[PDB]
């Protein structure tokens, strides 16, 4: 393989970890600005100019508080476990379908399935390893959540493969080149929207971090730190499946600016449901995920057999 | 020679499971774990025979799929242990 | 394995002249290329899969690289810079060089071989299909059913039956 | 609209195949000439060192 | 694959230098008695974490366990349409997700996939 | 190959020594070896490093002694008169019931063994001047009864084959 | 009866099971689709095939229209 | 192969499980040898069919060929450490990408 | 070079899951067991699909197993040994140092991968997880497909028989 | 490109 190649894969992937990253603190910003515009009352807009140094100010006071050494943890999988959260969110960004070769992920699917299951892995380690009833309260209810949805995130993809015929995410651009596929899957832009706030843990599926119902869930004993990358984990994760209802749902081509608009608009989205819904039970979340997106994707699945079958007799 | 360049590894990793599946462990989940690393490990062997044939490697799922109903098994047994009794003590339960 | 039983083409057969074009350079005017080289490929494919042996059909990879390089001279000597411009876009315009990125300098290199040779472009689909071909060599014989005259025998259906002598012979019973 | 779109793939993919097709024997003859060459190579060497 | 498992090791180590970064900068104040100790709502725990839990959904679990490695067998057939008999994969595929259609309404007719409780 | 890799009767009686010793102590080993692999773990458990090596060498050393004093009473009485016969057998296994009664303290176990142990031998030395096999390879094989050609009972519909009885 | 106590209680499970039998429908009309026509006999093919004169596959190769 | 013991309708599916037919390079090789194991059977087999066994267990488990290969690896650096092999030449010439 | 630090990393950590008692510490060491074993099988193969298979499989499994961790056997004691430690990095580096001075030709295997492969085999221009997948939806064996999903029908009817969801919730002195 | 190719 040619030397530059490896060069240019390097320059770039670590470029998209450092715009994640950034992207992730002025997400926390946009949440913060509309979130409050969702309510009468404004964003932030003391700090800095106009609010802009405001994730600054969260950073720099987030990088410098003392760290808590907490006393019945086993410290040496505490310390660890935010770590592996954020390596897998940064992780998980590198399945991202780009013109140019970043990345041959013929299997891009999988790829994402397998970060999907391990970023709740390393949120129910760092659930346990804090020794808080919360902390563990908030790490069951994140495995009950997963356990929902996990088959039903998979079967939903499956039928978009369909679709596609192929595991290549790039091969989501091809299909897409005469229209948007929101037109075909709007009742998976609802369920795959659904699936979405359950896989980052956000409202009205926010059992992991609860405020009302646990104290904080699992980030009850995390400060300075470790809670600065649980958060920019799961903000990650925000940008990432916002990413994936751009890339399957709305064109997938990456040298228009309209993508990154999109991508700006459902990540508005994604702080909109939590400003309008109510949070559920995980009770309910597992009646609703095993008993009716399941049902659902199994269906639906059947017609879009039916309608390759369809469709292949016709080529 | 030829038995111990290739492959004599997943043997020696293989009989290192199964000495953990049968050390005298306090609970049940400890040899159910074992359990998954012997299925790892016989996967090992199974998709290296299964690789050197070209196209024979639609097997490896049919092993997952027994595997992982051996594994529900055990999990349904450790189950079905607090039926009966407290706790999943190997000591606790009846040596006859 | 390679014995010294076994015969090889010596150096000087293998020493010819190969195409050393790029894969930009061999996309572009694929779809002439086969059009000239029609019987060429389709003999020494066809011999090459029933062969299946390197040592044969070595003259008819000769015939291909011969007509591979008659065709890239005949594309040299008449307008090689719409060539060159048709190779560099469909290098340049993306990761897989697909034909449809770029448009424009195809129809202009299909305007100067139309006006050159008066060859025109082949369908989308015209090397995808099954190709039949008049072969000049013999086809090789199809293996003969294997023999075995000492074969394990059974009880034939038409052997006759008669009953048994003393009965089962087995301890008193008949 | 997706049956169209299909279709358009369908024929992008045909054209993108063909091309493999077309391209594939130079490749397999030049593949061969230099397996020969070099199963002689290998033969010539496997006599001189263990000799 | 082999860069993958290079840029995967430089993100974990990028992310190690940030939490030793964040750990190296933070406020070195002294660890009193009872800061370290858990939160449990401001008041004493009366038991610790690593009290048992109880499991009121352990055969969604098991089904959840079976019906995965059932998710591992559908994943082949997006590639294997263009490839096979027509008749074999429609027979396979319909009848597939009819039979894990009888097993799913099969079960939520007994009431299994509620809770135990 | 070496002399570790030696049969009992590889040589005639009598004329062979330290082969003989050797394999006969193979097979004592063997037992012994198999016996207390079946015991330090099932009965008795030594718990300890050293204990369980002294039950290995307990059920082992003495099954030693019966072997090489088996062998040398029968390598005494070949090398004593010229015929060879089953009475030297007899009296190495009253050696090795002698040496069974040395292990155990008990006399009447000593001579018992030495009768059970004679009995075994005078067989043996019956089988090994008879000609007859005590475990031979099985002449007569059935794998099935008659017509196991006719019940094949399978469904699907068998393909042309590729042989023929018929000569080309 | 038990029709409207479905679709009353549990709608998304009557919608799926009509959108799963116009599937089963349009997988029926598509495999006699496929198999009125010469549907194992694809028009482009996978590979670089040759068939000679005598082969009996060469009489069943198409040349349609692109 | 094995045989069926008790031969049923269940042993139709899983007969055809594991074999080389299916685009390999070995399986005419197999298939020759499955011929005599029609023909002589699953014992006649194992003594009538001794050279087409070994040429089915040589061309797919490649033992031959392997032991050939490690042998001719490990004659090198045999003459690299008794120093009749210079360092500098102690590789051959290297074949070209496009070959095999 | 990767796949000799695989077997190394292999070999240390079974070392290292023989002597756990803590099923935590079993769990995060057949964590890193599945990582590295999806690795190394993918290395043998021509595409990487079992990989990803066999990682959703071990990572659907486990995530039970912590369920019952935390419900039996959530309160063990974790005891660290400077030994395991001492003996696990001598090993390390010793099996990292050998395998820096190995010929890797040698110790390579003899799996063919996509690239392995001759350029003549026209299955390897295929589609890569086709061929190897076919013959779940062929004909010769969709019945023991059939019999697989007849399989887990039967195993979800024996997990809802034997554990009986009207006897309440699991936990320690139910 | 074409320059590659020698003329003859
Ligand atoms: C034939 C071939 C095969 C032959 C096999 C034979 C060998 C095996 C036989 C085993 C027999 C047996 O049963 O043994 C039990 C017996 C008793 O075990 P134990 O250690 O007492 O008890 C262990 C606890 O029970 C353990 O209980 P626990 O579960 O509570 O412990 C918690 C557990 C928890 O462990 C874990 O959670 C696992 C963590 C693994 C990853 C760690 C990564 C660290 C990275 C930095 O912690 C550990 O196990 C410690 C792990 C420490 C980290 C190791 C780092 C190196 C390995 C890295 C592996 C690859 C991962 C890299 C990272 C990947 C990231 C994606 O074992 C031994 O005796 C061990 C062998 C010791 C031999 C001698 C060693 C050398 C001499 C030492 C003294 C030198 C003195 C010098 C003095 C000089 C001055 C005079
Ligand atoms: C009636 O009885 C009751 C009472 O009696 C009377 C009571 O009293 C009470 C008690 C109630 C009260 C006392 C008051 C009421 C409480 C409320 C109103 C609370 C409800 C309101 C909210 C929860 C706020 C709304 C929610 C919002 C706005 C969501 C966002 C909130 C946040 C906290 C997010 C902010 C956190 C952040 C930003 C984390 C910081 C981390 C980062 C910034 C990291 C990002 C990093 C970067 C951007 C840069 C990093 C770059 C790197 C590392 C690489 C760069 C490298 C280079 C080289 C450049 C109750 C309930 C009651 O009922
Ligand atoms: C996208 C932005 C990313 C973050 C960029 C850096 C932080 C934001 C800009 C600096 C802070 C806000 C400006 C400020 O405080 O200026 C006051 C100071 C000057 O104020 P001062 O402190 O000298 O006096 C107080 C002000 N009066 C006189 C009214 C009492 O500005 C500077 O020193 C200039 C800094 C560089 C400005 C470059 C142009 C910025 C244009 C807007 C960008 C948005
Ligand atoms: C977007 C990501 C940004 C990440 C970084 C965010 C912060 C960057 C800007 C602020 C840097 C602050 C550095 C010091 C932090 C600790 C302050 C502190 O208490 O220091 C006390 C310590 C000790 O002083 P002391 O004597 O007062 O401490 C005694 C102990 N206490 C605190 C209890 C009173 O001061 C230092 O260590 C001085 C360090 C000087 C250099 C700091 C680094 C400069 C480069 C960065
Ligand atoms: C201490 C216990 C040691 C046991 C060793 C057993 C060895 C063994 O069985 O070897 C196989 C042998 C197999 O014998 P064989 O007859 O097959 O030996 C012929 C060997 N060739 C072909 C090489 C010449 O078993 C015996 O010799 C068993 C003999 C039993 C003699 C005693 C019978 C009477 C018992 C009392 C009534
Ligand atoms: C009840 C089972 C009946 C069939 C059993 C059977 O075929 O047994 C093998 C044979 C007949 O089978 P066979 O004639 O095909 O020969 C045996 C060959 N195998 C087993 C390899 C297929 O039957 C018996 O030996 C009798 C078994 C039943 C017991 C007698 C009382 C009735
Ligand atoms: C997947 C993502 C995982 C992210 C978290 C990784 C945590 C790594 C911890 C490494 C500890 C290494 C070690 O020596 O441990 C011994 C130590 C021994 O405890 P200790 O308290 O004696 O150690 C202190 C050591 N000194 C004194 C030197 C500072 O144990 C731990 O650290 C606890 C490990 C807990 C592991 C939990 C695994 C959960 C797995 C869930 C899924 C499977 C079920
Ligand atoms: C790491 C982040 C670096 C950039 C942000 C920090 C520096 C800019 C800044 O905000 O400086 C502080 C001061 C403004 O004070 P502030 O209290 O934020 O204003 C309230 C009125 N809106 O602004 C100033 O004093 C302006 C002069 C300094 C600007 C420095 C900008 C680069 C650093
Ligand atoms: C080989 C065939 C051996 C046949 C032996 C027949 C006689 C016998 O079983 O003797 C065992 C002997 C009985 O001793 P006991 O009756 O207690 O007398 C005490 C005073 N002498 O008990 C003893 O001498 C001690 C225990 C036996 C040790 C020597 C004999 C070993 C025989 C081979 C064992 C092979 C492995 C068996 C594994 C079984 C697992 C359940
Ligand atoms: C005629 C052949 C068949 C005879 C069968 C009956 C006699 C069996 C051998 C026997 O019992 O020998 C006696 C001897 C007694 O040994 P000892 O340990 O002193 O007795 C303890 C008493 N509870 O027992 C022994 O020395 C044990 C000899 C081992 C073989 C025992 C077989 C039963
Ligand atoms: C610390 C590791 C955390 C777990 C990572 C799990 C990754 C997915 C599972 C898997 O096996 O994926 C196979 C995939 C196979 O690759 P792909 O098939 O995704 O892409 C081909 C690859 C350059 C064409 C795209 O490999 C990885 O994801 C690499 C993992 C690196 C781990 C480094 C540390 C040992
Ligand atoms: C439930 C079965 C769906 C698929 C049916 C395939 C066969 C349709 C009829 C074909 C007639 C030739």
């Amino acid at each position: 393989m040619f030397y530059m190649e490896f060069i240019l894969s390097l320059i770039g992937s670590l470029l998209l970890i450092i715009c994640v990253l950034v992207s992730v603190a002025f997400l926390t910003l946009l949440e913060r600005k509309v979130l409050g515009y969702i309510q009468i009352r404004k964003g932030p807009n003391k700090v800095g100019l106009m609010g802009i140094p405001q994730p600054f100010c969260d950073a720099i006071k987030l990088f410098t508080k003392e760290q808590t050494y907490p006393l019945l943890s086993n410290y040496l999988s505490y310390y660890i476990s935010p770590i592996f959260s954020l390596f897998l969110s940064l992780f998980v960004w590198m399945c991202m379908p780009f013109f140019v070769k970043l990345y041959s992920f013929n299997l891009g699917g999988l790829f994402f399935l397998c970060c999907t299951s391990l970023g709740v892995y390393t949120v129910m380690v760092a659930g346990w390893s804090s020794n808080s009833n919360y902390a563990l309260l908030g790490g069951l209810r994140a495995v009950a959540q997963t356990i929902s949805y996990e088959v039903s995130l998979a079967l939903i993809l499956l039928s978009f493969i369909f679709l596609i015929g192929s595991y290549n995410m790039i091969y989501f651009f091809f299909y897409q080149v005469y229209m948007w596929f929101l037109i075909i899957l709007f009742p998976m832009a609802l369920v795959w929207v659904s699936i979405s706030l359950a896989e980052t843990n956000r409202t009205p599926f926010d059992f992991a971090e609860g405020e009302s119902e646990l104290v904080s869930g699992f980030n009850v004993e995390y400060s300075s730190g470790g809670f600065a990358l649980i958060f920019m984990a799961e903000y990650a994760s925000i940008l990432f499946m916002s990413m994936l209802f751009c890339v399957i749902f709305l064109g997938c081509d990456v040298f228009n600016l309209l993508f990154y608009m999109k991508l700006t608009f459902i990540s508005f989205v994604f702080i909109w449901v939590r400003g309008t819904l109510p949070r559920f039970r995980y009770d309910k979340l597992m009646y609703l995920a095993w008993k009716c997106f399941l049902s659902f994707s199994l269906n639906y699945l059947l017609f879009f057999i039916g309608f390759k079958i369809l469709l292949f007799s016709l080529l | 020679m030829i038995m111990i360049l290739y492959w004599s590894l997943p043997m020696i990793l293989f009989i290192l499971g199964l000495f953990c599946f049968v050390s005298n462990r306090k609970h049940l989940l400890s040899m159910l774990l074992s359990l998954e690393f012997i299925v790892l490990m016989l996967f090992f062997m199974l998709f290296i025979y299964l690789n050197m044939l070209n196209y024979e490697s639609y097997f490896s799922m049919m092993f997952l799929t027994f595997s992982v109903c051996e594994g529900a098994l055990g999990l349904s047994i450790l189950v079905s242990m607090i039926r009966t009794h407290g706790n999943d003590y190997f000591q606790s339960f009846s040596i006859m | 394995v390679i014995t010294n039983n076994t015969t090889l083409p010596e150096e000087s057969e293998l020493n010819v002249q190969e195409l050393n074009l790029s894969s930009a350079a061999l996309r572009a005017g694929a779809f002439h290329l086969g059009k000239q080289c029609e019987q060429a490929n389709n003999e020494f494919m066809l011999c090459r899969q029933e062969l299946d042996d390197p040592r044969a059909c070595l003259a008819e990879g000769k015939a291909v690289t011969s007509c591979a390089l008659d065709f890239f001279r005949k594309v040299k000597k008449t307008c090689h810079e719409e060539f060159t411009q048709y190779a560099t876009c469909l290098d340049k315009s993306s990761g897989t060089m697909a034909f449809s990125h770029c448009r424009k300098t195809q129809g202009v290199f299909d305007k100067c071989i139309k006006d050159n040779f008066d060859w025109d472009r082949p369908s989308y689909g015209y090397f995808s299909r099954a190709k039949v071909i008049q072969s000049a060599r013999e086809a090789p014989k199809k293996e003969e059913k294997v023999s075995y005259p000492d074969a394990t025998p059974g009880l034939p259906e038409d052997y006759p039956k008669p009953p048994a002598k003393y009965g089962s012979r087995f301890h008193w019973l008949e | 609209i997706y049956y169209l779109t299909a279709k358009k793939v369908k024929r992008d993919e045909i054209e993108m195949r063909s091309a493999q097709n077309v391209i594939f024997p130079i490749l397999v003859a030049e593949r061969d000439r230099e397996f020969l060459r070099q199963l002689r190579r290998n033969r010539d060497e496997e006599a001189e060192l263990m000799k | 694959m082999f860069s993958i498992i290079f840029i995967a090791l430089l993100i974990l180590l990028i992310t190690t230098i940030v939490m030793f970064l964040a750990s190296i900068l933070s406020k070195k104040a002294l660890i009193d008695r009872e800061k370290s100790s858990p939160f449990e709502c401001g008041f004493d725990p009366k038991s610790s974490s690593r009290l048992p839990f109880s499991l009121r959904f352990f055969l969604i679990t098991i089904i959840f366990l079976i019906f995965d490695v059932e998710i591992a067998l559908i994943l082949p057939m997006i590639i294997i349409m263009k490839y096979s008999n027509i008749m074999i994969w429609t027979i396979t595929s319909i009848i597939f997700i009819l039979i894990l259609l009888i097993g799913l309404y099969h079960e939520w007719n007994q009431g299994m996939l509620n809770w135990s409780n | 190959m070496s002399l570790l890799r030696s049969k009992y009767y590889d040589h005639p009686d009598g004329e062979d020594a330290f082969g003989k010793i050797v394999a006969t102590n193979k097979y004592a080993v063997s037992a012994g070896v198999a016996w207390s692999m079946f015991d330090v773990l099932t009965l008795s458990k030594p718990q300890g490093y050293l204990p369980t090596l002294g039950r290995f060498a307990y059920n082992t050393g003495p099954l030693m002694g019966m072997a090489t004093a088996f062998t040398l009473t029968t390598l005494v009485a070949t090398n004593a008169r010229g015929k060879d016969d089953k009475i030297n057998y007899l009296i190495g296994g009253f050696a090795a019931g002698g040496v069974f009664g040395a292990w155990k303290h008990n006399h009447v176990a000593g001579l018992c063994a030495g009768l059970f142990l004679g009995i075994a031998g005078v067989i043996k030395k019956m089988s090994i001047e008879q000609g007859w096999e005590f475990f031979p390879n099985t002449p007569i094989k059935q794998y099935g009864g008659l017509n196991i050609a006719g019940n094949d009972w399978t469904i699907m519909a068998d393909p042309p084959k590729n042989w023929t009885t018929e000569k080309p | 009866s038990l029709l409207k106590r479905a679709w009353n209680e549990i709608p998304d499970i009557v919608g799926g099971s009509a959108l799963a039998l116009a599937g089963i429908v349009m997988a029926t009309i598509g495999v006699a689709n496929y198999y009125a026509k010469d549907g194992d006999n694809r028009r482009y093919k996978l590979g670089y095939v040759v068939y000679r004169h005598d082969d009996p596959r060469a009489l069943k190769v198409r040349n349609d229209e692109d | 192969s094995l045989t069926p013991f008790l031969r049923l309708p269940l042993t139709d599916l899983t007969g055809c499980l594991i074999n080389h037919q299916t685009y390999d390079k070995c399986g005419k090789f197999e298939m020759k040898m499955m011929e005599c194991f029609e023909a002589y059977g699953l014992e006649r087999g194992k003594r009538e069919c001794a050279d087409l066994i070994s040429d089915f267990q040589e061309c797919v488990g490649m033992q031959k060929q392997l032991m050939r290969f490690h042998a001719m690896r490990n004659e090198r650096y045999k003459q690299w450490l008794k120093g009749e092999r210079k360092g500098q030449e102690f590789f051959a010439d290297p074949p070209r990408v496009d070959a095999y | 070079m990767i796949q000799l630090m695989l077997y190394s990393l292999i070999i240390t950590t079974s070392i290292i899951f023989l002597n756990m008692i803590h099923p935590l510490a079993l769990g995060l060491t057949l964590l890193i067991q599945t990582i590295f074993v999806c690795l190394l099988t993918g290395l043998m193969t021509k595409s990487f699909w079992y990989s990803y298979i066999l990682f959703l499989i071990f990572l659907g499994g486990m995530l039970v197993l912590f369920i019952y961790v935390t419900s039996l056997a959530s309160n063990e004691m974790f005891n660290l040994s400077m030994k395991l430690t001492l003996f696990s990095s001598l090993i390390l580096i010793f099996m990292l140092i050998l395998s820096f001075i190995m010929d890797k030709t040698s110790s390579s295997l003899f799996l063919m991968n996509n690239d392995m492969q001759s350029i003549i085999n026209m299955n390897s221009y295929f589609m890569e997880n086709s061929l190897s997948l076919n013959k779940l939806y062929n004909f010769p064996t969709n019945f023991i497909t059939i019999l697989l999903m007849n399989y887990l029908l039967i195993t979800l009817i024996v997990i809802v028989k034997i554990t009986k969801l009207f006897k309440g919730p699991i936990r320690m002195m139910s | 490109g074409l320059e590659q190719i020698p003329d003859e």
